[PDB]
């Protein structure tokens, strides 16, 4: 049982040739915005399904590590709830040890390190699903993204999944940094209004914001409602 | 199944090593960051990644890492693999303490993470760490001193040695081994610098002490900002 | 290289193995729609046998995993047993585990999630089934998943899987717009108007579940006959 | 190059490593298997080389836990080593659970074990398709028939092997359901030379209400009784 | 909530289809003594039922603005509710010299909760605003005001459309300084964005 | 027993900003003292001394394993411990070595390293925290160093009168004590010195 | 230790004294031995005083990982489950005589966790040594189908005679109730017990040490 | 992609006009005008069929409401009302592609 060889290997040219498969397989992935703000973040995402047949109350794309940390992705479907499943049993390793909700920092650090192993060790496939990092850690909020290679970067602003180089030109033209409260909620759904294929519904985009008191997703009733004042 | 294996861990028929100089390859693409000493204390001179606003602070940089009160090291190749390994050489240095209440004179650092990634690349059937990683620090017995190391395994005592593309040859006409007096390092490291900038994109830092203890700065951003107005010509 | 051997990432993404899988399922093909009710999940399929030499109660799909959760699946029958096993298996594990009898939904997460793990590690085949399963908790109403071999479940009002997969959820989408406990217009005549046979009561299975009685019911010719001469409005 | 590993689909999602095993037992014998209301009666095809070999060189009724029967068809160190672990299975239900082991629970288990080992390319699937058949005193006349696939039916009149093209048409005009098995002992004889199209020293094994659960060679008399089913 | 917080709550539920005249200033007991929904639907319902009749939103609107009021009436709530009842004081008004005020507490109140982009919103509607009234003085220097912001942000997102309207302000009087520079140059910024035929037919 | 083979005592006490922790300077054998300098005061962060008692070779051992694990704590994640988190995680050292346990009660002393608000706590045997906004104390001869120091210590003090109060505790508590004493050290943790001194007791 | 819980009409009360004795001396007058698990549970603990701290962040850490596994409210049946299967497999070393309690979708109700891991569904429960001194005052006014106030003054009641006539008595009582839609977690609900007053000031300014040699440090700069 | 290149080189041609396969604010128009030369009963929709933009010539435009008339000719109908429309898109309203979950 088990191969024990990596499959992730090195190229003549000298690069990794299943990390740029990877990074294609996020990019060919569901566009997500996020957007750190002054006080809080604001990590947006497109819910777009084969019909108009499915739950779109059962399946999350925001969803909370545990404490104040929810994490959004963009690319393969599964091997996020895979980095959910970890990440989440991560935290509670740090909280049971440290008695305290997990800096943001240090999730990344052992995301980004449970990433990693999947670049060697084994015959495992590399994740490709480049997820990106909220939280509100003590006195000002962080913003992070894990690679399937297993690198990650703080900013305040970014997109990924389908065109998202329109995404990081876009957001790099409208921020301001002290841009704070559902104005970021508001660029973010003018990002993914940008190209959304089609007509911008309520059902089919969810919102997660870390203000302050916790990450929350938004209920449906919320992001209607400001799709109302548009 | 052995038809599908990449069997890193072969010899070529030349001899070396496929998945080891390929490595060395990987270096070329991404890297800066070299390093002077003097009789003073040592510094890196880095490079972050491109213009591009979106960042908005590093605590440390994503290319100088802090591993005892007294060494530091700085990163080149795949940025994927070598926060894992510094994480790694990191309990490294902390169980020397453990074991003898030394703060682990650097060669002992270096020698044990060269062994482990020669680890890598002897067998298992693994990709080796593509990281040239390089390692500033000080111990009672020698001075200040850097050392420096490739994915291959060996390292050595590289006194000026730079990582990354476009390659130092210019820094060994220009180093003076007896004498070096800091702040003309930083001259030189912003002479080299200006050749391959303030601290948007440069990531200098400096090793000092006062009174017995090291001191690893950063150098903070106005301090950028008065060595790179230190040049009319150079 | 090797991107159409091994579950790994070929260029432009897409992993060559989980649609060679997804074409799995279409393998001979015997077809279940799943109907929901806001009161009642009623299961349908089509199940053909041979010769008259099967024994027809032992050939089905109808698999019951608790005495609140049924599944159907349509893929290669050699590889059905073996995922309703484990299913079966983790229901009597987080029973044991965690108390109280499992919901639906996250058991259609933990299925899915080895068969993640069978699409993400190498040295095995992702295998081809996919788990029409519902059910009915004490908190939402009746729901219905179902994890293909990918590993994404989603959770659905009216799919359908096997052959003549996309008719079907076409065939739904057009007849769930208009707005059913009898579900006498909508469970059959998905399989009647995809593929034309107007099935006497032998080769369709039913299985139920109601909010009035929970319990998962795989229906005989008595009742399903009740039910298909309700087919004369 | 889609072949040769059964962890690698077809592109159109067909494992060729089970079908290759498909074929693996269809040039072999036949084995047929024939439920009525008191039992189920075994009859299988012997193709005996040499005169070299003697009587019942190779088994091929094995028998597992003392009431249910194993005609298998294809390789017959894999159906003998399946044949074992059979009998360990039912040794871990008989010790496990004290009850003795249902039929139905012992053809999901060796059919997931079979299937559950064509997920693999560490290992080969098995070549040899088999049938199981016995009755507690409250069961019916249960037999299964397992492929190399994994896959695991309840059926009436199986037949496995080389011939089952031809043989599984006699056994259909058979009357199936009503008759008290000591004349389809008698009949399998005539499915067995039909079949036989070219030394043909068949065997035969049953359980039924003159065995209470069990397992005989004949016992050793319709074996010049069937024998006289020649010039038919 | 008191006991008569929620004692008239089912009149905003009858009373929206039942008849034009039953609930002129008959709602508005209930929008100054399920409330959040029903006080904010009873003001954009109320308001939309006056600016049917066609004059009381904003008189009734001014008596229901004053504004020390909201601050977690689910933040968004305020935004569609202060949007589209400051679209009913632009849209139709009855005496002239209200809604330049009306929408002012709307850009010092639009300071106060720090949304940036509903204040050009309402400052593209008050230039409008002051074009309709025959102001011609100023919304020229809000005018001057508002490329200032969008200058700094992506080019010319609505400036294209405030542009036009100061570009109308100038006709009215004025020569060359604008004529052909800043309309010309709203149609340099017109050809890089979607247009609705609306905004380039009214440029056209 | 085995708590009373080679003595110690720590304390630790606060009044305002500043925090006093305080132990003897002894080390020996149920009745020999082998030497007079023993550490037990450990510094682990620059305002945070985490002193501990018991079996010697367990307070080297969990001293020398608590640098180890809070000094790649802080590599990890560059700051200054906060002293909270480090009494979780010798929580989570004495506790996992549950059976066979350390034979040792750290008491940890000091102050919050951006607001200065300042703790004491105290742990078991197998790991317990004790919270405390008064006193703690830890060692063989407890409740004399409790009792005395209970019936000393007011509430919001100096550092002058704490540096009083612990010194006089500490004096007259080990000096009603056998195998503890002969000279004591008291660590003052202002919020901008460590006033560190020694007290000649009765050595004897 | 004396602890208790009481379910009532909307939820549970539970309650315990905080006084944590060492041998035969309070190490600590003040303690929570009323820990967190989860938003609708509370558990207790008596017994050894790290055991029950232990026991609890693992299920309130494995827990609150398997609710937001799950996204709804966990309920109280597990979290009994996960302390009967994870305390038994360590064959009573453990010593956590714990209660836990939990209103939920089903019902309100409390069980208690013996240290050998056998589990009770039960009205009223009672830990610790000072079950003995706080059982007989649910027996004499204890009444089911009780409302909330006179159920917080019956748990006070009973913890309150639990200090009285223990040894493992305590300094002041606390008790949470947990109830359909709002949790009271209430620090101490009375302090029965004050300090006292001392008499007559002691020490003198900067006298009254042998100080051998002082040394002094600066931090900052 | 194979057409030349040196039939072009500024002399030859001077030009190129790419023809969109057209999206949103276009698709529109194309129904607005085949609609316009046809016998319609409002029960239709037009915004509708706009909606889910995927992969249309004009000629399938053509083909799809072409085919409602024709699909309308059934029950010998002058017009068409709601399902000739809706019916044949479906039908032909792209005869579908192949998604594919996961990833997206």
């Amino acid at each position: 049982r088990g191969y024990s060889f990596s499959l992730t290997t090195f190229s003549p040219s000298g690069k990794l040739v299943q990390i740029e498969y990877a990074l294609a397989a996020v990019a060919g992935g569901a566009p997500s915005v996020g957007i750190k703000a002054a006080n809080g973040v604001v990590l947006a995402t497109e819910k777009k399904q084969k019909s108009i047949l499915y739950d779109e109350r059962s399946v999350h794309k925001v969803e909370p590590i545990t404490k104040h940390i929810g994490l959004v992705y963009s690319g393969m479907g599964p091997d996020y709830r895979v980095l959910v499943h970890r990440a989440r049993k991560l935290a509670q390793q740090y909280y049971l040890v440290y008695q305290e909700p997990i800096p943001t920092a240090q999730l990344v650090q052992r995301v980004a390190s449970v990433m990693q192993e999947y670049t060697q060790s084994g015959g495992v496939r590399p994740f490709g699903v480049s997820l990106l990092i909220c939280g509100w850690n003590e006195g000002r909020p962080y913003l992070f993204q894990s690679d399937p290679s297993g690198a990650y970067f703080a900013w305040k602003a970014t997109a990924m999944g389908k065109n998202y180089v329109n995404g990081k030109t876009f957001l790099e033209k409208r921020y301001n940094e002290d841009l704070e409260l559902e104005d970021a909620i508001h660029t973010a759904i003018l990002t993914l209004k940008e190209s959304f294929e089609g007509q911008m519904t309520e059902d089919n985009i969810e919102v997660g914001i870390c203000n302050e008191a916790g990450f929350r997703r938004l209920t449906p009733t919320e992001v209607k409602d400001y799709l109302a004042a548009i | 199944s052995r038809r599908y294996d990449s069997r890193t861990t072969i010899f070529s028929p030349e001899g070396r090593l496929y998945q080891v100089e390929y490595a060395m390859e990987a270096i070329g693409h991404a890297g800066t960051c070299l390093g002077i000493l003097a009789n003073d204390g040592v510094l890196l001179a880095a490079e972050r990644r491109n213009i591009h606003k979106l960042l908005d602070e590093v605590f440390f940089s994503e290319k100088i890492y802090k591993l005892n009160e007294d060494m530091a090291c700085s990163v080149a190749g795949i940025t994927s693999d070598a926060n894992v390994l510094t994480n790694e050489l990191r309990l490294i240095a902390q169980r020397y303490l453990l074991q003898y209440q030394e703060p682990i004179p650097c060669e002992q650092l270096v020698t044990a993470l060269c062994d482990i990634k020669q680890a890598y690349t002897q067998f298992g059937g693994k990709r080796p760490f593509g990281v040239s990683l390089l390692y500033i620090g000080w111990d009672k017995h020698y001075g200040f001193q850097l050392y420096q190391s490739d994915p291959s395994g060996n390292y050595g005592g590289w006194k000026a040695t730079c990582i990354g593309n476009n390659s130092v040859s210019m820094l060994k006409q220009d180093y003076k081994e007896g004498e070096m007096t800091l702040k003309s390092a930083l001259a030189l490291a912003i002479k080299v610098l200006n050749k391959t900038l303030s601290a948007e994109k440069v990531e200098i830092a400096t090793l000092t002490r006062e009174n017995g203890k090291t001191v690893i700065r950063v150098l903070k951003q106005k301090e950028v900002e008065q060595l790179i107005k230190k040049h009319e010509e150079e | 290289g090797f991107d159409r051997h091994i579950t790994i990432f070929s260029p432009e993404g897409r992993l060559y193995q989980v649609e060679y899988a997804f074409k799995a399922i279409n393998q001979g093909g015997l077809t279940s729609v799943a109907v929901r009710g806001k009161d009642c999940a009623v299961i349908v399929t089509q199940k053909k046998v041979p010769d008259k030499l099967l024994d027809s109660s032992t050939v089905t799909h109808l698999f019951k995993i608790t005495e609140n959760i049924g599944c159907v699946m349509t893929g290669m029958t050699a590889d059905s047993r073996s995922q309703v096993q484990r299913a079966r298996y983790e229901a009597a594990n987080w029973k044991y585990k965690y108390g109280y009898e499992i919901p639906v939904d996250m058991l259609c997460k933990r299925i899915a999630d080895i068969s993640q793990v069978y699409t993400q590690n190498a040295e095995m085949r992702p295998l081809g089934c996919c788990m029409i399963l519902i059910g009915i908790d004490e908190e939402q109403g009746p729901q219905v998943y179902k994890c293909d071999p990918a590993g994404y479940y989603c959770g659905f009002k009216a799919t359908a899987a096997g052959v003549k997969q996309t008719e079907s959820t076409s065939f739904l989408e057009k007849k769930v717009k208009k707005k059913f406990e009898q579900t006498v217009e909508t469970a059959i005549t998905c399989l009647s108007t995809v593929l034309s046979i107007d099935f006497k009561p032998s080769e369709i299975e039913v299985g139920v579940v109601t909010v009035e009685n929970p319990k998962f019911r795989i229906l005989t010719e008595a009742e399903i006959d009740a039910h298909l001469v309700a087919l004369a409005e | 190059g889609y072949d040769l590993s059964a962890s690698t689909f077809s592109p159109d999602g067909r494992v060729f490593q089970v079908e290759y095993a498909m074929k693996a037992v269809e040039n072999s014998s036949t084995a047929i298997g024939i439920r009525c209301k008191d039992g189920v009666v075994f009859g299988v095809e012997k193709l005996v080389l040499s005169k070299l070999y003697e009587e019942g060189s190779n088994k091929r009724l094995f028998n597992v836990d003392r009431h249910v029967g194993m005609a298998v068809a294809g390789l017959l160190a894999d159906a003998r080593s399946l044949a074992d672990i059979a009998r360990e299975e039912a040794s871990n239900f008989r010790s496990n659970f004290g009850y003795n082991i249902p039929l139905k629970h012992l053809a999901d288990r060796v059919a997931m074990y079979v299937h559950a080992y064509t997920l693999y390319s560490a290992v080969r699937p098995f070549g040899c398709s088999f049938m199981l058949g016995s009755y507690s005193v409250n069961d019916g006349a249960q037999l299964y028939m397992i492929d190399p696939s994994g896959v695991s039916y309840g059926y009436w009149g199986c037949a496995i092997g080389k011939a089952r093209q031809a043989a599984k048409t006699e056994i259909e005009k058979l009357q199936m359901k009503e008759m008290t098995c000591r004349d389809i002992v008698k009949e399998v004889a005539k499915i067995i030379y039909i079949v036989h199209d070219e030394a043909f020293e068949l065997e035969l094994s049953w359980v039924g209400e003159l065995t209470n659960g069990r397992h005989e060679i004949v016992p050793k008399d319709i074996r010049e009784e069937a024998e006289k089913y020649a010039k038919e | 909530m008191a006991a008569a917080a929620v004692v008239e709550f089912q009149r905003a539920q009858s009373l929206l289809s039942t008849d034009r005249e039953a609930s002129i200033d008959i709602l508005h007991s209930i929008v100054k003594r399920e409330a959040v929904q029903v006080k904010e639907q009873s003001i954009l319902e109320l308001g939309s039922l006056l600016a049917k009749t066609g004059q009381a939103a904003e008189l009734g609107g001014l008596l229901k603005y004053v504004r020390p009021f909201l601050n977690s009436i689910s933040k968004a709530k305020a935004a569609r509710l202060v949007r589209s009842l400051l679209d009913l004081f632009l849209d139709m008004e009855a005496a002239t010299g209200q809604e330049v005020e009306l929408c002012l507490e709307c850009i010092e109140w639009a300071k106060s909760e720090k949304r940036t982009f509903l204040r050009q919103a309402l400052e593209a509607r008050l230039v409008s605003l002051y074009f309709d009234t025959k102001r011609y003085q100023e919304a020229l220097h809000l005018g001057s005001q508002l490329l200032r912001e969008l200058k700094k942000m992506d080019d010319k997102a609505l400036l294209v459309e405030v542009q036009l309207l100061e570009s109308k302000t100038y006709h009215a009087l004025s020569n060359l300084p604008k004529a052909r520079a800043a309309l010309t140059s709203a149609r340099t910024t017109a050809n890089a964005i979607y247009c609705p035929p609306k905004l380039q037919a009214t440029l056209d | 027993s085995i708590m009373s083979y080679n003595g110690g005592a720590v304390m630790a006490m606060k009044g305002k900003n500043c925090v006093a922790i305080a132990a003897d300077r002894r080390f020996g054998i149920q009745a020999q003292m082998v030497t007079t300098d023993f550490q037990k005061i450990f510094p682990m962060g620059d305002r945070l001394y985490i002193g501990l008692a018991g079996l010697a070779t367990d307070v080297q051992t969990v001293a020398q394993r608590l640098k180890f694990r809070l000094n790649l704590y802080e590599l990890k994640e560059g700051r200054q411990i906060k002293p909270y988190t480090l009494m979780s995680m010798v929580a989570n050292l004495l506790y996992e070595k549950r059976f066979g346990p350390y034979y040792t009660e750290p008491v940890i002393a000091g102050l919050d390293p951006k607001t200065f608000k300042p703790f004491i706590c105290s742990l078991d045997l197998i790991g317990c925290p004790m919270v405390t906004d008064d006193f703690v104390v830890s060692g063989t001869c407890a409740e004399q160093m409790y009792g005395m120091c209970e019936s000393l210590w007011e509430p919001n003090m100096d550092p002058d009168h704490l540096f009083e109060t612990i010194s006089q505790a500490m004096l007259n508590a080990v000096d009603r004590d056998a195998v503890s004493g002969m000279g004591v050290i008291v660590h003052i943790i202002e919020k901008d010195k460590i006033t560190t001194r020694t007290l000649k007791a009765r050595m004897d | 230790t004396t602890i208790a819980g009481v379910v009532y009409k909307d939820g549970i009360v539970l309650g315990a004294d905080t006084r944590a004795t060492e041998g035969m001396v309070v190490a600590d007058k003040n303690c929570s031995k009323i820990h967190f698990i989860s938003p609708n549970i509370y558990c207790c603990g008596a017994g050894t005083a790290a055991d029950t701290d232990m026991t609890t962040q693992l299920i309130s850490s494995n827990l609150e990982l398997h609710s937001l596994s799950t996204g709804r409210l966990p309920r109280v049946v597990t979290a009994n489950r996960m302390l009967k299967q994870m305390l038994f497999r360590y064959q009573g070393y453990i010593g956590a005589a714990l209660v836990l309690g939990g209103v939920d979708v089903t019902g309100p109700h409390l069980y208690s966790i013996y240290p050998h891991g056998s589990t009770d569904k039960l009205p009223y429960v009672t830990m610790g040594s000072g079950s003995l001194a706080a059982m007989a005052v649910f027996e004499d006014k204890f009444r089911p189908d009780m409302e909330e106030e006179e159920a917080k003054n019956l748990v006070s009641e009973a913890i309150a005679a639990g200090i009285f006539n223990d040894l493992g008595s305590g300094s002041n009582i606390d008790l949470c109730v947990i109830s359909k839609n709002k949790l009271d977690f209430l620090r101490p609900y009375t302090v029965p017990n004050k300090k006292g007053t001392r008499l007559g000031r002691y020490r003198c300014e900067k006298g009254t040490t042998a100080v051998l040699t002082e040394k002094i440090t600066p931090l900052e700069i | 992609d194979t057409l030349d290149p040196a039939l072009l080189r500024p002399g030859r041609l001077d030009r190129k006009i790419e023809f969109p396969l057209p999206d949103r604010r276009q698709k529109r128009l194309i129904f607005s005008t085949i609609t316009s030369k046809m016998n319609l009963s409002e029960e239709v929709d037009l915004e509708d069929y706009v909606a889910r933009p995927d992969k249309i010539s004009g000629a399938d435009i053509n083909s799809i409401c072409q085919e409602s008339g024709m699909l309308a000719v059934r029950e010998n109908r002058y017009i068409v009302l709601a399902k000739d429309f809706e019916k044949a898109y479906k039908t032909v309203i792209k005869k579908d592609e192949q998604e594919h979950e996961f990833y997206k």
